[PDB]
RNA sequence: AGCGCCGUGGCGCAGUGGAAGCGCGCAGGGCUCAUAACCCUGAUGUCCUCGGAUCGAAACCGAGCGGCGCUACCA
């Protein structure tokens, strides 16, 4: 006759609980499937993309069970500016008798190592196959830098298409193309609205979507039926994600860099400041291993304008007091995961949308900010994400010098001015400083119809740099 | 291919028809 | 979550320091041949829950209730 909390705590103890990561693992022997890595830190990053007013927080909640805030009391229902994050752990039963489509399950971040089987009729125990994180990209036309930032942090894609609306949705196509720009061909298609459709209409939508993707780069993207209200066939989503999406090559020989996209300070209001915490920036790992008690630097830094007007970018160097990976404060960071890096920086730096799309680096490494850069770019034929009512979907216009073009370097939102244009290369001056380390693939957006529209991809070749000031 | 999508389609419609026959 | 505010007699504001306040209300009456206008008299509650000071508190203070404006979703 124990209460619910006692039963769940007993299952938590019997399930192994949440192990603590040892301080100094033998790094050169660990893989993302290792027990020390798979228990507390994310390994595969996946994103949800779809049209507006379709529901990406609801499907993510059904998959995982972790809600997204969608804050500011006005963005709660229309669209979101910041990232909607959630944590999912994917489990499979260790018994062969269980149904393979249904043995897959997903649970919250606070779940134990081995939860009991929730299927009535089997005494097996679940096993965490692989750890994933889910990110909610904002699907609206006014917010385009956020989607490209998500593509930069995303390594897997989840497209959402509703049924009762128009089958060839342009925003879904634009998201798919922007993800293909990010060199990501591991995409999964999902049908958002299924219940209100008939027998024939679901197949009609399936054939329409099949016709939608025949000439694009995507080849083997599966189509999955799911409903965001009944909370069913989420095991199908986890199955498809585990089977189709592999782990990108990411190991210890690569240099540590991080790409910070969000910002959340830790400052409890009303509580005495004597019990506080430093400023925390939210960023993902694309290369390198991090540890508690290191020193980081935000190289774009404080951007000051002098009397002349030149950009003085002071790197913000700081000491990492805490490393957080999706459940608890841990020590060692595996490449390919989202982490809130907390340091002793002033809380003003981590409150608002300020550290949006920037890079940070550890000591012994000097990335370079740039002012004038050279980029090799190419376009497509038709505009994506626009609705031309049956008249010749607009074709991209050629770039013009001295035009404000939003050159999103992977995730960095920079407003570049063209100083020269040739057949396939361009030169741009940046007002907001942008760093370049190795490749940092780029997307380009322009403005004609009062908004920002993606036009094509871009890759940096050279540029004039400004060495950091001490 | 999209054939193994229709199997989950049929499973899900069976689930719905079991759930709410009113609609 | 931080503080600013509010807490009707029904709605809106004020007094806070001697215990029931107004305009709007509503009922009854008056003037008018008649109505509105105008003039009278009222019966509706814990001025949000619980305590300290005092002959006295609703007022001053204190140890929490629901909603409101900025700060902001603060791992
Ligand atoms: N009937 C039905 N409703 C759905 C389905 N999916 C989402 N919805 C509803 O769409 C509405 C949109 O709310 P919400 O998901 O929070 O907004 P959002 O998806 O975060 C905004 P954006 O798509 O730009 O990120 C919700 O009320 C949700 O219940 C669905 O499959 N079926
Ligand atoms: C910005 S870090 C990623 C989200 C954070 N781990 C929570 O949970």
């Amino acid at each position: 006759g124990e209460t619910e909390e006692e039963k769940r705590k007993r299952e938590f103890e019997e399930g192994g609980g949440l192990p603590e990561q040892p301080l100094n693992p033998d790094f050169s022997k660990l893989n993302p499937l290792s027990a020390e890595i798979i228990n507390r830190q994310a390994t595969i990053n996946i994103g949800t993309i779809g049209h507006v007013a379709h529901g990406k927080s609801t499907v993510v909640r059904a998959i995982s069970g972790v809600q997204t805030v969608r804050f500011k009391d006005e963005l709660e229902r229309n669209i979101t500016i910041k990232l909607g994050y959630a944590n999912a752990k994917i489990y499979k039963c260790q018994e062969p008798t269980c149904p393979e489509p249904d043995c897959y399950r997903s649970f919250k971040s606070d779940k134990e190592i081995s939860p009991k089987c929730q299927r009535p009729g089997c005494p097996g125990r679940y096993k965490l196959v692989r750890h994933v994180s889910f990110v909610d990209c904002p699907g609206h036309d006014i917010l385009m830098s956020t989607m490209l930032s998500g593509a930069a942090v995303m390594d897997a894609a989840l497209l959402l298409i509703a049924g009762n609306e128009s089958c060839p949705q342009p925003q879904t196509s634009e998201h798919l193309a922007a993800i293909e720009i990010m060199k990501l061909k591991h995409v999964i298609i999902l049908q958002n609205k299924v219940d209100l459709m008939r027998e024939e209409s679901a197949l009609e939508h399936q054939k329409s979507i099949l016709k939608f993707i025949r000439g694009t780069i995507a080849d083997g993207a599966p189509i999955v039926p799911i409903s965001a209200q009944l909370k069913y066939n989420i095991d199908a989503v986890n199955e498809f994600i585990v089977k189709t999406i592999p782990v990108p090559p990411r190991d210890f020989m690569i240099s540590p860099r991080l790409i910070v996209i969000r910002s959340f300070d830790v400052n409890k209001p009303g509580a005495e400041i004597e019990d506080l915490k430093g400023g925390v920036a939210g960023g993902s790992i694309l290369n390198g291993v991090f540890k508690l008690g290191d020193e980081i630097e935000i190289r774009p830094g404080i951007v000051t304008k002098d009397d002349k007007g030149k950009i003085q970018c002071k790197p913000i160097f700081s000491n990492i007091v805490s490393l957080f990976a999706e459940q608890n404060d841990l020590k060692f960071a595996v490449p390919g995961g989202l982490i809130g890096v907390g340091t002793k920086v002033d809380p003003t730096l981590c409150r608002a949308d300020r550290l949006v799309g920037q890079v940070v680096g550890a000591k012994g490494h000097l990335p370079n900010i740039y002012t004038d850069i050279e980029i090799n770019y190419f376009l497509l034929r038709r505009l994506l994400g626009v609705k031309t009512d049956g008249q010749k979907q607009a074709k991209v216009r050629k770039l013009e010098p001295n035009e404000v073009l939003m050159v999103n370097i992977g995730s960095t939102a920079t407003g570049a001015r063209v100083v020269a244009v040739k057949a396939d290369m361009a030169r741009l001056q940046l007002t907001s400083p942008a760093c370049t380390e190795i490749n940092e693939k780029i997307a380009l957006s322009r403005r004609i119809e009062k908004h920002w529209r993606l036009i094509g991809w871009a890759t940096i070749k050279k540029g004039t740099t400004l060495e950091p000031i001490a | 291919v999209g054939l193994p999508y229709s199997e989950l389609l049929s499973r899900f419609f069976n689930i719905l028809r079991t759930n709410n026959p009113e609609l």
